[PDB]
């Protein structure tokens, strides 16, 4: 009831699919798309006169077959369109009907029925016959009520055999408000306060008269439904939870939607606040009229698009903040008007007219709207039963004319043929309808089976600061945590500066080496083997010993020689116990430290590459024969998909992302000893065309021999899948040279820090790795997700189960040589994102038992 | 539907009459109410018609300004108020009904007809 909506201003969402029998559609309005404004006896409308005095169409009237083909491509269950009143009755009164206009709409309705497309027909989408404006004053004159009912009666008689869904008026708020308040819409009066509310009143009474007409004379034998399309914006308090601001949001909504919806869907009178403030000009419903206004709509038809947000004077905002939150608007409707059945009769946004077919932003607007609708259905139990995408094709957009585009199909208005070319949004919406929701195409069923008996089950930690072995208190708590898990392997990182404070071996800190040796030997007593990372750089902790840092760090090739000496010391002091080594963690995501220029990023990375290869060759010559372990490095290896999967430039950007992320280091070390060709060619071209000053330095034949073949296995840190689009960026930094922007996909599960849970990404990655680098042994050395929960971490449990299914699918089905999985990470720190299996107070989270269960079963047998 | 006229009769020139047509329908639906008139041996002549909700009314030019057509859907009745009657108005008056809500002026457009009632202006 009135006021209940004010409450709206005060887990895991695993739904992709809309209810069975959800009704998918698309809409146009006659003025926007028909053209032929004076062909075949059509009379002029107030918009024809308004365009000709205040301000090449889609030509649907002559290209009806091209529109029907577009509908077939999309695959809608319904098509919403309006009848042009002056095309049927040139003078509005029901004297002789224009025969060619009747034939046009009749042919359209027949063609829809033959294609199994339900028509939804709007009697009035703003094109009042000019003759009625000039003779009577249009909606200002209440003789319009019988004149409009006469027109509707004819339409029920000629078309209602074939039409089961009727809309009387599209968005009456804008007819009154822009037609007579702002002057932005036909007939273009501005400031006429009395007319604004007199017009609103005759629109409401006309609607009600037509409803009773349909209800008594046509519904018994035609068995359809009739409503009216009410539009509104959404709004949020200008101060976050201020009660006076919330009170004003309610008033903003009441003033736009309540004005027409309280009489029709509510108690049958205008809202109380409006009656008081406007008791002046607001006409009065008699008590008999109130009982005849309410309940005159068989469902709630709701419009939510750019006409209720732009221009800025469209609504009284009461000082508050406009918002595109469709989910909240639907909840307000549910509260205010007592849980009605809802058709989304118009929803969409717009682009500039220069956007032709690649409308990425329309896809992401639709993703957001559709995700909000799905939430409203599933979480809020709002009875949305159908959805009208707007609009079918580009047309005339009112005062904006042809400077914006709203179609799912592109139309070149300067060509004679006006061919309807499907935009990206058309392909996307077509797939929405096919899957009745968001695509499952990349998801496969759970597989049954098991990992090898010698699969490495791991957990990861980052840098352990050094503190009998039981002396060190840090070690006790690590053992208590590992003893609660069934891992066979533990990954942790040393602190180079703790081991070698000066960088020189003559000044080794032997206490630090004793601490790390205790971690390993105590772990072995639990039956857990160590994988030891020598160097784990982060944005907060570069990890270099101070004298190397002040000698220019990784821009000084001497830093690589000092790393070789550090590595040898660790092999000597730990390598009888440690058989798995990572030289460097994610050197390819340490381009955030030497971010000055691209040349800096590429130069530092070159020295990191040399560091790794020097340590690897030292190990291979001097320590492998007596120790028989294995050495590699961990590559940051998120997956990438095109943001817009219907834009060829985004498929190229996805492959380019993998080139700059993974092949950058994997090509030299694994395969050729040199940088990937795609990356060097791309940077060169951007340099050749004057846009970047970056060069990827050429590698001597000697340096290529040093680097090639220096890994014993492939180690990958995989967390998520990024969605990427091509964009020519400015500057000569690393992120500029790769020409990539990122989008978040609202339709997928994600974490408090926006990490997307895309389980099939890891399978695609493992294929890409084997396709480009051969049948190497692969370890996933880090995999995980932050989760806000402190004990019942359901997102981590979901992540673990779904990603491990895809790993096992990579193993059983794709035959990838996957040898280990290390979960990230053992414990979280107090004010960092919560990746830990254990809380910062070493409390166990519920995902431990799930991971133990998978380890015990060796998968999902 | 059956249509039944009444109100005809004999009136002095310059006088006035009110004809009415009551419709009875076994499936009550909307209709256009029409009035035609016929002198003996002459063709049937359009007089006035009215749309279902009364927004459209048409009149023959010989009758504009003198005759007024109206309707009361609750009573299923269409009314013809005839003022300033002339001798040339003497005729049999026929009410007529057309289902499609489109106000037309020729006899073949009307599906249903009353028996007719005599109007005599002496
Ligand atoms: C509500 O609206 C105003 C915009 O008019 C927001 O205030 C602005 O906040 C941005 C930062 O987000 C600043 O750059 C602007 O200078 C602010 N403008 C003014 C006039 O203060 C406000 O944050 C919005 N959102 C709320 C209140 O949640
Ligand atoms: N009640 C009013 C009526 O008096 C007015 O004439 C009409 C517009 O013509 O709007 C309503
Ligand atoms: C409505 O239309 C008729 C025009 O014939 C007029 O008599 C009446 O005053 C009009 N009312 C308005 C314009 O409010
Ligand atoms: O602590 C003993 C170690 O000291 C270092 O300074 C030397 O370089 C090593 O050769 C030696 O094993
Ligand atoms: O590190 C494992 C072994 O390597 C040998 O080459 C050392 O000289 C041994 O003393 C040591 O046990």
């Amino acid at each position: 009831f009135s006021g209940d909506g004010r409450a709206i201003w005060s887990q895991l969402f695993l739904y992709d699919t809309f209810p069975k029998n959800f009704f998918w559609g698309i809409g146009t309005g006659a003025l926007q798309v028909e053209g032929s404004w004076k062909k075949d006896g059509k009379g002029p409308s107030i918009w024809d006169h308004f365009i000709h005095t205040h301000l090449g169409s889609s030509d649907s009237y002559i290209f009806l077959e091209k529109d029907l083909s577009a509908l077939d491509f999309i695959g809608v269950s319904f098509y919403q369109f309006s009848i042009s009143w002056p095309r049927l009755f040139p003078d509005g009164i029901v004297t002789v009907a224009n025969a060619k206009g009747l034939q046009y709409y009749s042919t359209l309705l027949d063609a829809l029925v033959l294609r199994n497309i339900e028509p939804i027909v709007t009697l009035y989408h703003w094109d009042l016959p000019l003759a009625l404006q000039e003779k009577y004053g249009g909606w200002k004159n209440d003789t319009i009520i019988d004149i409009f009912n006469d027109y509707a009666t004819y339409c029920f008689q000629m078309f209602g055999d074939r039409v089961k869904y009727w809309i009387t008026i599209h968005n009456p708020y804008l007819v009154a408000w822009h037609g007579y308040g702002t002057g932005m819409h036909a007939p273009g009066e501005k400031g006429n306060l009395a007319a604004v509310y007199t017009v609103g009143h005759n629109l409401i009474k006309a609607h009600s008269k037509v409803w009773h007409n349909y209800n008594t004379h046509f519904r018994p034998h035609q068995k359809g439904w009739l409503s009216i399309t009410l539009g509104s914006h959404w709004i949020e308090p200008q101060r976050s939870e201020n009660t006076m601001d919330i009170f004003k949001c309610q008033q903003s909504m009441v003033s736009v939607l309540g004005w027409f919806a309280n009489p029709i869907h509510g108690d049958g009178d205008y809202p109380e606040g409006m009656r008081k403030k406007l008791f002046s000009v607001l006409p009065i419903f008699s008590e008999a009229e109130k009982h005849e206004m309410r309940g005159t709509a068989d469902f709630f038809a709701f419009s939510f698009g750019p006409n209720n947000f732009k221009p800025l004077n469209t609504m009284a905002k009461m000082g508050q903040n406009v918002s595109l939150n469709l989910r909240e608007a639907l909840n307000w409707i549910k509260l205010e008007y007592n849980n009605p059945r809802i058709l989304i009769a118009e929803n969409g946004w717009f682009t500039d007219s220069r956007v032709k077919t690649e409308d990425t932003t329309a896809i992401y607007m639709m993703k957001n709207f559709l995700s909000q609708v799905l939430q409203a259905i599933r979480l809020d139990e709002i009875r949305v039963f159908g959805y009208t995408a707007w609009s079918l094709l580009d047309g005339f957009e009112w005062q904006d004319a042809y400077t914006i585009r709203r179609g799912l199909f592109y139309v070149d208005f300067n060509s004679k043929q006006k061919e309807r070319k499907p935009k990206s949004s058309a392909h996307y919406y077509k797939q929405i309808i096919r899957e009745n929701g968001f695509s499952l195409k990349e998801s496969t069923p759970d597989v049954q089976g098991q990992f090898p008996c010698d699969f490495s089950w791991g957990v990861t930690e980052s840098v352990l600061k050094p503190e009998q072995c039981t002396d060190f208190v840090n070690i006790k708590k690590q053992l208590e945590m590992l003893a609660r898990m069934k891992v066979t392997h533990y990954r942790f990182a040393l602190d180079w500066a703790s081991v070698l404070p000066t960088g020189q071996l003559s000044a080794v800190n032997r206490q630090a080496l004793r601490y790390y040796r205790c971690v390993v030997s105590e772990g072995l007593k639990l039956g857990i083997s160590a994988m030891v990372t020598l160097y784990y750089p982060t944005h907060a902790h570069l990890g270099l010993p101070e004298p190397l840092l002040h000698a220019d760090g990784w821009l000084n090739p001497s830093t690589a020689e000092a790393f070789q000496a550090y590595a040898g010391l660790c092999f000597q002091e730990l390598g009888d116990l440690v058989k798995l080594w990572i030289t460097i963690n994610e050197p390819n995501r340490l381009s955030d430290i030497y971010n000055r220029s691209g040349n800096d990023t590429y130069g530092a990375a070159h020295n990191l590459l040399v560091a790794h290869a020097l340590a690897w060759r030292l190990y291979d010559r001097q320590f492998r024969p007596s120790q028989r372990g294995a050495v590699s490095l961990s590559l940051h290896a998120d997956w990438a998909e095109p943001a817009n999967p219907y834009a060829d430039s985004h498929w190229r950007a996805a492959e380019r992302f993998l080139q700059f992320e993974i092949a950058w280091f994997a090509e030299p070390l694994f395969k050729t000893g040199d940088y990937p060709a795609a990356m060097r060619e791309y940077i060169a071209s951007k340099h050749r065309r004057g846009l970047s000053s970056s060069a990827l330095p050429r590698l001597t034949e000697a340096e290529r021999r040093l680097l090639k073949g220096t890994v014993d296995f492939c180690a990958l840190n995989h967390f998520t899948t990024r969605f990427v689009m091509h964009e020519q960026l400015a500057g000569s930094r690393y992120d500029s040279d790769r020409d990539i922007q990122f989008l978040q996909d609202i339709t997928r599960l994600s974490s408090p820090t926006r990490l997307a849970v895309i389980p099939w990404g890891v399978r695609k990655l493992l294929r890409w790795v084997r396709r480009n680098y051969g049948d190497m042994d692969i370890y996933i050395t880090a995999s995980g997700i932050d989760d806000q929960a402190l004990e019942d971490d359901r997102l981590r449990k979901y992540y673990l189960g779904k990603y491990l299914q895809e790993v096992l699918k990579a193993y059983l089905i794709d035959k990838v040589r996957i040898k280990g999985y290390y979960a990230f990470k053992l414990a979280e720190e107090k004010s960092k994102p919560r990746f830990g299996f254990f809380t910062s107070d070493f409390k166990a989270k519920s995902s431990i038992q799930f991971y133990n269960k998978v380890i015990s079963s060796r998968g999902f047998p | 539907v059956q249509l039944v006229e009444s109100g005809g009769g004999l009136v002095q020139a310059g006088g006035s009459l009110r004809l009415s047509c009551a419709a009875s329908q076994r499936t009550f639906s909307p209709y256009v109410g029409g009035w035609f008139r016929q002198a003996p041996g002459k063709e049937r002549e359009f007089v006035a018609a009215i749309s279902w909700s009364g927004g459209t009314k048409l009149y023959a030019d010989s009758v504009k300004g003198r005759f007024t057509i109206s309707r009361d859907n609750a009573k299923n009745t269409v009314y013809l108020q005839m003022n300033t009657l002339k001798r040339e108005d003497t005729a049999v008056y026929y009410c007529a009904a057309r289902r499609i809500n489109e106000v037309l002026t020729t006899a073949p457009d009307y599906d249903f007809w009353g028996q007719g009632t005599q109007v005599t202006v002496s």
